[PDB]
């Protein structure tokens, strides 16, 4: 069920990686420091890709209108975003990053 | 929140929120039209608290959606396209919304769009009572309509008839003029005074202490918030007007005693009892449309026990009360409100006004409104709330 | 007194107060109407320096009260209620004021109010001279009217006639246009030129040094402060306008010599002598109404020794002078003023204007006005002075 | 720069220059009128990018001078005085300028003035091509006109006919509406559809990835910069519009296939090909007049080899294409643009808009415009550039 | 004549105390440092109670519109106030504060 | 008229400006920046102001009328609204005496 995304070392701190899933909406995996988080990639306010946004701490800023989300809770951090982002649990085992197959 | 220069709000410590509420109070019910004005499947437009809204009647029930498409912000009403009984489709790119919950249920120009079912157009509760259409311009589950209506308006036997129109003045100037004990002077030559043989003083010389001039109601069985004008309980009615000791005017020495029970209630509705006749009551709202205008929603209520009395009342309303009172009496209130616009337009009148004794009633209202309103409508509510993490 | 962007005022070091005086100068007399326009017991409204005022005539004497009730700030004029000969009662809650001192003497809605006798509505001095109504828009006892009038306007024998109207431009643009030596060019086709056989150049080629271009008056015994335009004393008048050396326009070669003695005086009144005829003078004010408008108060003076001459002067004024001069000649000044509105509307014109030689007269005026005005009217004066004495 | 609140510009990181360009882009050619509209020695006034301009034809050649005297800043056009063929004299103090270079060559009111020959009124390059008058609202030597025109507009045999008018909306709203793939929905009832037997979908269901939705042109030899709308190369056109899965509207099933080649180019000109007929092309500009208005400069081009064909095309244009297409089809675009004014008027729409898939085209345009525009027109350009040492 | 207000002890410096008088308008007593002053309680600009205002040194600020007066002289200190306030004599005899029956 | 005698170098303090009037010609302005001397026309190119009545900040002269400015060494505009360059005149000190050219450079 879990999706093996990449090696933890494949991501530099403060970067975002888009994860495409055939037959499903893409996800965004964020590396904040040495921690990893995951959410749907599409901003809930439009069609922007959050993986192309700006990560400030644990808050992702959308590249389109400056809306923002806390990548840990998925809750909006800045307007105009109002709809919470879907969140996916992430697990790092033996240096490999895995993301839950289903939102939760 | 933040509608007036901070320097001014800092000075009016007694009622800063009220002075800041130029656009009205959010999270309250407001009457905007009469039930007979909106028919089945015929959407109607209106602006309330600065927001453009659309109201429709479907299977007899009213629904209200914000008249602004989520997509490019155009008013859906520019070209109404209700393609199915339960929805409305934007004329631009066909984003379709359900009247029931505002959900974006379809997009004709792209049925595969990921936005379908992931967005919602703002909706507001709508309730009809006494032939009037009330809209809860607020967020979350609404409180009972009774909280925002004066006592007895919703009484089972109370027959309500009225008139509505748009007046060019901020809503607060309207409220204050209506609750102003001494403004009665502008009505001295009203046709109603002579034609309905009313006793009408020019004003009142206050008596007792200022605390006894009013009575604030901080809570009712339904959460009502208001103020009663008690200037007449210890005051001396002034019937003769004098200058330098000489009599230059006289009040009306009619036999009919009216308006000895006057109260103002949030969000801004006045109750005058009895008026314009000993067996009737007047309830009037000053509804904020935008910072410069309001709906002057007038209603006259009379208890009726049967259909025979209701029919009779209606006849009397159309032939006498509407033209003689609602128009013949209140028309002077309209230009009075308009006359106060300039002084308060730059927000400086809220600092420079020189009040006198009877204004204790207005001050009580300003404080009550400041302490118990359910929210300050801001321009950001109109364009879209903003917060930057 | 902060009416303009501070960055702009810092740039115009030569006449900053003037640029800041968008609402006019407080503490000066200003004409607002003619005596025959205000009748006994009939209050008249007007706006001066942004303030709404009411003027009334009682027992022949004029009185001026601010047209804004102290209570809720409504204009008393919305519904005038003069219930006794010496008072006016607000139509709203009946606060009553005395015309002579503005004191709140009664309140019909509450004759026991503690405000009675304690509050006072603003009053302004009013004086009638030469059939003109002047209001002292200022505080404290007023100075003599002569201080704010051009020389000879108040001469016993000088018969004054004229017209007044509201023009859509800031008062300063009107003043500068009027005192502008080179603007004479816009009058080259005036019917007055041909119809009154006037000699009128198209412009002037200056001569002499800067100081010789004008005469700044700041030692007048009556306190008058103004500037005389002396461009014609050393300059060569232009009667043949050329382009590339080729003549394209000529001035007027009439016999009547006029307008060779022009002067501007605070608070903003121009004197043109002799005009429109060799035996007459023109006195005109540009009175601030608000930042976008002014009264164009025009008057023509002609010495008259008796009722016989005064009647003849009146007939000629009505049949010739008013139509041919005040209108036929000055109408072009009106749209000229209006044409400058946009450039100065954002205050930027005060920085970007590119002046030439004859504007020396305008600069002198700007400096005189900046140094000798009696006060800068501010929006706070209009709404209500604001301060904290620390 | 400094046209929009910095807080807003900081939010739209992908196209801030574009959002800031409320007055348009400086240093680009813009069509403002047709050649037949400006006659010999008959100066005409116009406002472009917020600047008042004067255009005159002398010995057949067009000249453009800023309509604002250097002296006291009045418009020369208030009272035009062209005393010699090569000059214009300000009606106020007679400062005289040459149309050819704007040099202050004479001053009738003072022949000895030191300003003579030492000041110069702003002039702008003007060029006539295809019966259209283009003005280069920019500084320095202008680039070839071809850089600011869509492909084929300047083709040797392309006959151009058109119409121009002033529309009350910011130029960007006009540009986006024109290049908006899904706005085709507003044209479903146009008389042109039925009257010219057009095939016209209601919208499009996109296919493929983002990169495939458009083709950004930044490698054109003449230097033109633009974007092609390729939504139809992988997308399934929508002919049956549904709500809740039920068909409520259908597209047009005409035989004529048109507008499958759509591109937008800086400074803001759209090319639709073929349209309104399989053998024609439409080129339209949305020229900035001021922050609130633009010229809707419409042109239709059709290859013509000689006079007989050109004449035939002209007759068809007047009797059919102009009334049926330019007006019958595009009139809906005009009120659509006007409908977006309020949402974007406070600059907040640039932040609150909720976009969907087809807007990928608009986004590509915003990014291209932001990166390749030749300068942002500012209010300072209008009043006079400012700089402090 | 002289009315008994309170013990100098009951008032901390920088505080105000309203004095209600039978059949007469109220007064306001202010303690500035170790000195006591008195004036009419009603603001001259309206109907506000200055005793509900804020004291800063020897200046009292009205709670209604922010006007102010010097409590020693009764002279207006801040706009919109323009009418001087009525001042009453105060006397501290035996650590007890007394206020004059009429304004000085 | 080639070289016009202005004054003794000693008569000018660093950071000062001196106006040089000329019969039949427009006046010049001589500036002393440190121990160096420069000269331009005295009349501001943006109007009729006298630059010798302005303020010298280093090698930049600010016009007293509208705040425009020029670099006294090159004559080029330093601050708006000035846009037309000033004519520069060579200045030489011979035997402690300051001389300014009667004709502008170039
Ligand atoms: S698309 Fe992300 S903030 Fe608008
Ligand atoms: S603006 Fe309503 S669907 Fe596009
Ligand atoms: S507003 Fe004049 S008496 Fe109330
Ligand atoms: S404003 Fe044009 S010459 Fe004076
Ligand atoms: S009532 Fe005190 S400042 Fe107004
Ligand atoms: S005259 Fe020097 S900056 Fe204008
Ligand atoms: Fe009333
Ligand atoms: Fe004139
Ligand atoms: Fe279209």
């Amino acid at each position: 069920i879990w999706l093996k995304v990449c090696a933890a070392s494949d991501m530099q701190p403060g970067t975002i990686r888009r994860v495409n899933r055939v037959g499903a909406a893409p996800l965004a995996v964020y590396r904040v420091g040495d921690q990893f988080y995951a959410t749907e990639d599409t901003c809930t306010h439009g069609i922007a890709s959050l993986s192309e946004g700006t990560l400030d701490g644990d808050v992702i800023e959308c590249p389109f209108h400056g809306g923002a989300f806390n990548v840990c809770t998925g809750m909006p951090a800045s307007s105009p975003c109002t709809v919470p982002l879907g969140v996916f649990e992430v697990e790092v085992k033996e240096g490999e990053v895995y993301v839950a197959g289903e939102k939760k | 929140m933040a509608n007036v220069d901070e320097a001014i709000l800092k000075r009016v410590k007694g009622w800063a929120p009220y002075v800041d509420a130029k656009l009205g109070f959010r999270n309250h019910w407001y009457p905007v039209m009469f039930s007979k004005e909106i028919n089945e499947g015929e959407p109607k437009t209106l602006k309330l608290l600065g927001e453009n809204l659309l109201v429709n009647r479907i299977d007899g029930k009213l629904y209200c959606l914000k008249d602004r498409c989520l997509h490019r912000g155009v008013q859906l009403s520019v070209k109404v396209e209700c393609k199915t009984k339960s929805t409305i489709t934007c004329w631009y790119h066909a984003w379709t919304y359900r009247w029931e919950d505002g959900v974006l249920c379809d997009i004709l120009t792209n049925p595969t769009s990921a936005q379908i079912g992931r967005q919602k157009l703002k909706t507001y509760p709508v309730q009809e009572a006494k032939g009037c259409v009330f809209i809860y311009l607020g967020d979350g589950d609404p409180p009972p309509l009774a909280r925002d209506t004066p006592p007895n308006f919703l009484d089972d036997d109370m027959e309500i008839l009225g008139k509505n129109q748009i007046i060019k003045s901020n809503w607060r100037l309207a409220v204050e003029n209506g609750f102003d004990p001494s403004h009665i002077y502008i009505h001295k030559d009203s046709i109603l005074v002579k034609d309905n043989d009313l006793a009408l003083p020019l004003g009142f010389a206050p008596g007792g202490d200022r605390k006894q001039q009013t009575r604030v109601v901080d809570d009712d069985v339904v959460g009502r918030k208001g103020v009663y004008d008690l200037i007449g309980e210890h005051g001396v009615p002034v019937f003769e007007g004098t200058i330098g000791g000489e009599v230059v005017r006289e009040g009306a020495y009619g036999e009919k005693i009216v308006a000895n029970d006057i109260s103002i209630w949030l969000p801004g509705v006045l109750k005058v009892n009895p008026f314009p006749n000993p067996d009737m009551m007047q309830f009037e709202w000053y509804v904020p449309i935008d910072e410069n205008t309001h709906y002057y929603f007038q209603t006259l209520g009379k208890p009726c026990a049967n259909d025979e009395e209701r029919k009779k009342y209606e006849q009397e309303f159309e032939s006498k009360w509407k033209p003689m009172a609602l128009e013949g009496f209140n028309n002077d209130d309209i230009w009075a409100r308009e006359a106060m616009v300039d002084f308060y337009a730059d927000d400086k009148g809220w600092v420079n006004e020189i009040l006198f004794e009877s204004d204790e009633a207005i001050v009580a209202w300003r404080k009550l409104a400041s302490e118990h309103n359910q929210g300050i409508q801001t321009q950001a509510h109109v364009s879209g709330l903003e917060h930057h993490h």
